[PDB]
């Protein structure tokens, strides 16, 4: 995308033209096989404009002077927008079934904080330390 | 009659003296709300302290994120130019 | 708004200088000369720098200025990475010369930061009136 | 050994207070967060009967003083040199068990004379 | 929307043009992808409100000098206020079975505190510490 | 409405019209998406009376200094209705089935006291520090 | 491949003609059997973008002067693209069943991080001694 | 095989002629009474160049002077391409049902890592000491 | 940057005046007299061969992720340069380890001014006055 997800911020994605979130809408559409098509462009929108928000208040500043952020900041909100979208889906689907047949996923149902519940959230919790806390400050 | 807390004797007491100059060696900012509690505010009277973050010492202090030299520690306001 | 500044304006340096202040300053806000050694807050695209304020001064007060050569903890009003060049926003922030009107900068971004959070940076020039 | 013995009372001879902030496998804090709290605790600003008032998920923990013998250290060197040099050990302000008296000083003192 | 839900307080949320509080409506509805159109608006009005008053006296203030909503207040208020419509809904919905169609959710045994039983309550809880208590005093 | 929940102890809300407490009941129906329309105007006037008495004898006085009742007393008695209301019903339906199909909920467990018994207990809860103990006092 | 995924960083994979890029989409096809044939090449790209970004940023750097990623890169990104993949599918299927027959496979997760999650992931974890923490360092 | 298994590295089998490529595959499905007939040749040829490398990068080397590939590393690449092979194909089957009959596997459930995924993975664990250090070193 | 006396050859030191010596991360390994810029938060590596990527020169032989002493503006310094230069020329890092002159570059300022000429492959005395970055 001409902006990247990781250049812009809250009040920027304000600011961009329907066409920039649109390319960066249609790049975490890549992050599914069904590319939550059933999902409106509001939704998906506002996944993004959360996902960024959360980026610059809960994933940012430093930890023992090492970036909280560590991984590819693209990816980490990309990957955070995906976990949202997931989401607002009502959540993993661990069983689907119906006339087309029947298929059980491996979820295993472990995780129980926010990041870990869905497999985009898996994902994007490995870009910040998977939320350790390896923060050090000295007195002089 | 007077109390500790009462506004005319707050000049009096050793603790409003030696907690004002606490504030001054402890602040960032003049800005008072984000760095004490209305206690603090309150029964010190930090409005009136000169509040600016000019008399921490952490203010002069190098804390460099890779320090070669072992440099951090050294304050300014000791060096000879000064 | 919490305002949360828990922030030591110097990383490391000796180049601090005297001026006065020509209005109210806060810690870490950008300044220029709008007078013999009278100092004020930076407006926008690059005619006025001379370096950042280290702590909250009064109108007429003496003032310490951390000019270039020096290292300082600024904020910035948009998201920035090491290497960027930074220069004075006009609302007490720094912003990079990409996004500024300007061609050069002032301050080099040593450690990125996100818009309204505060970096690292090597204050390397100074700029004044060119017309 | 004189400056591994300075050095060592510095980094261990005194004990040092270590906050640590924030639950296990909790909520994790940053530098910015650890600023606020060493504001409180800051040793420069503290005195003697202090108290503290937190939540759960602050604990003051404690870098305990960690004993080693520098005295026994310092004996062994000062042996060394002493003996080195030709001096009995009672020149570098050391002694020893059964030395101080009897044929066992009269030896010494006669070697040294 | 206009004001922001973060910028009102309850009393200011009573003084809102229905406008005002049907924009904030259609941004909450936003955060699921039913957006759930079969409760009514007094529902979605009275979890929005509830959501502001549970902000301002219940997520408020500090611990140390830290603010006790550390994340974007905006998200904040919004992903509390749609873990309340989702509530008010009966809760999560850990499988769901129609005209032979059937599915199921990776929700499981997520905790017993209010904000652990939903998804969109697990979302808001990560902006206010996960409810953990690093408030510290001292005497002077 | 007109007197609001928190204003009324249980003489008071005797003393009411019929329309202050009906504008009461129709807030308290707001919590659920169901109103609870077949369940009659008595039981949820019953509700409300009994949960503004227990807000005043159980859930009131101090601990330490601090009011026992932290958040906005208000959706506090109405979580405390809303509550009782359910339990009237029979408790949470944790599954539901018929010719429309089937769900199950994500309202398994709910721990063993009272107002972890329902969702509307859980986040009643929350206002009245978890019905935890902090109490302290002195002698002089 | 003509340049090899391991020879490439994510700048250098936006400069890559189609072709290389095809040829690396080809063999990072070759790791499933299906080929994920029903996923479109924009979500291939995607998946294998990701995975040089995050080699690059999680997976890269010394501990104790040993390379962080000890097994082959080339492979290690190729797991990592086809772990990608596999969680843009779903996750893994534990079971599937039809028109046509049923089976079960046995892929239980090893635990609640990403990688454990899918076969391939399980693969890469491997190559990048299984996530332990080796490093160490000295004062001079 | 003409040239063994074992002694072609990575670079080498990209090196050999088809035939003696497919003189290896011929060996390599003769660990399944099935040959994964479905599977077609370039994911074979990618299993068998992926064990080549694995085996060179991360099964090499010694430990207390010793050799960390102990069994014979024919056998062990053998093992270890059938394993990639398995994998390719989806997993062990624990279970296989449809209009022949059903059949239900002794898998068990075995555990978290790689290997131990597949009965070639546990096979080709016990020619590397089952994945143990006991690597020892001194000072002179 | 070398030295010839005799058989022996000697590594000229780098810094000749100043005390900006600053300490960074290598994000790779580097040599004695390199030209570097920032490349990560506090992480430095060798300079491209046009405008906007210099912080300083390299002091001391580094493998990838050691600490990097630099000499930054303000210092006179010992450099290599890849072609002739003379007093007052502007020098700008050439890309190749060496500098060049900004006559010579694509760009239109250096970062470091000529005190004394040296042919090409020889060792120049420069003075270092002006960092460069992304200013796009
Ligand atoms: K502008
Ligand atoms: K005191
Ligand atoms: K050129
Ligand atoms: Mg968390
Ligand atoms: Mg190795
Ligand atoms: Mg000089």
């Amino acid at each position: 995308p001409d902006p990247s997800i990781d250049e812009v911020s809250k009040s920027d994605w304000d600011a961009l033209t329907t066409q920039e979130q649109d390319d960066i809408i249609s790049q975490v559409e890549n992050l599914s096989s069904t590319g939550w098509v059933n999902t409106s462009r509001e939704r998906k929108a506002e996944a993004i404009r959360s996902a960024i928000a959360e980026r610059d208040t809960l994933y940012s500043g430093n930890m023992s002077r090492l970036p909280t952020l560590d991984g590819d900041a693209e990816y980490f909100t990309l990957y955070l927008s995906a976990h949202k979208i997931q989401l607002f889906e009502g959540g993993e689907a661990q069983s689907e079934s119906g006339e087309g047949g029947s298929v059980s996923y491996s979820t295993g149902g472990g995780g129980e904080k926010d990041l870990q519940k869905t497999r985009y959230g898996r994902m994007a919790l490995e870009y910040v330390w998977e939320d350790n806390s390896i923060a050090a400050l000295r007195t002089y | 009659m007077q109390l500790r807390r009462s506004p005319g004797m707050r000049p009096m007491d050793r603790d409003w003296h030696q907690e004002r100059a606490r504030a001054r060696e402890q602040a960032y900012s003049s800005d008072l709300t984000s760095q004490f509690s209305e206690s603090e505010i309150v029964k010190y009277e930090l409005d009136t302290a000169q509040i600016d973050g000019s008399d921490n010492p952490r203010t002069y202090i190098w804390n460099r994120t890779i320090d070669l030299f072992g440099m951090n520690g050294t304050d300014v306001r000791e060096l000879r130019n000064r | 708004g919490e305002h949360t500044f828990p922030v030591e304006v110097l990383i490391s340096g000796e180049e601090l200088r005297g001026y006065t202040a020509g209005e109210a300053l806060s810690a870490g806000e950008p300044v220029y000369l709008s007078g013999d050694y009278e100092v004020s807050a930076s407006s926008a695209d690059g005619g006025e720098f001379l370096g950042v304020n280290l702590y909250d001064v009064a109108s007429g007060e003496p003032v310490a200025l951390a000019g270039d050569d020096c290292e300082v903890r600024v904020e910035v009003s948009e998201q920035v990475t090491a290497n960027d060049e930074i220069l004075p926003d006009g609302l007490g922030t720094f912003e990079t010369v990409a996004t500024s009107a300007a061609s050069a900068g002032v301050a080099i971004v040593q450690e990125g930061a996100a818009s309204g959070e505060v970096c690292e940076a090597y204050i390397f020039a100074v700029q004044g009136t060119t017309a | 050994n004189e400056a591994a013995i300075n050095q060592a009372i510095e980094l261990h001879g005194f004990p040092q207070r270590h906050v640590k902030v924030g639950k296990e496998d909790g909520a994790p804090v940053r530098d910015n967060d650890l600023r606020r709290v060493r504001t409180i605790f800051d040793p420069r600003t503290t005195d003697a009967n202090t108290a503290y008032f937190t939540g759960q998920d602050v604990d003051v923990e404690t870098l305990e003083a960690h004993n080693f013998d520098y005295s026994a250290i310092h004996e062994m060197d000062m042996r060394n040199l002493t003996t080195a040099l030709g001096l009995p050990l009672e020149a570098g302000n050391v002694g020893a068990d059964g030395l101080g008296s009897g044929k066992p000083a009269e030896l010494r003192f006669a070697l040294l004379k």
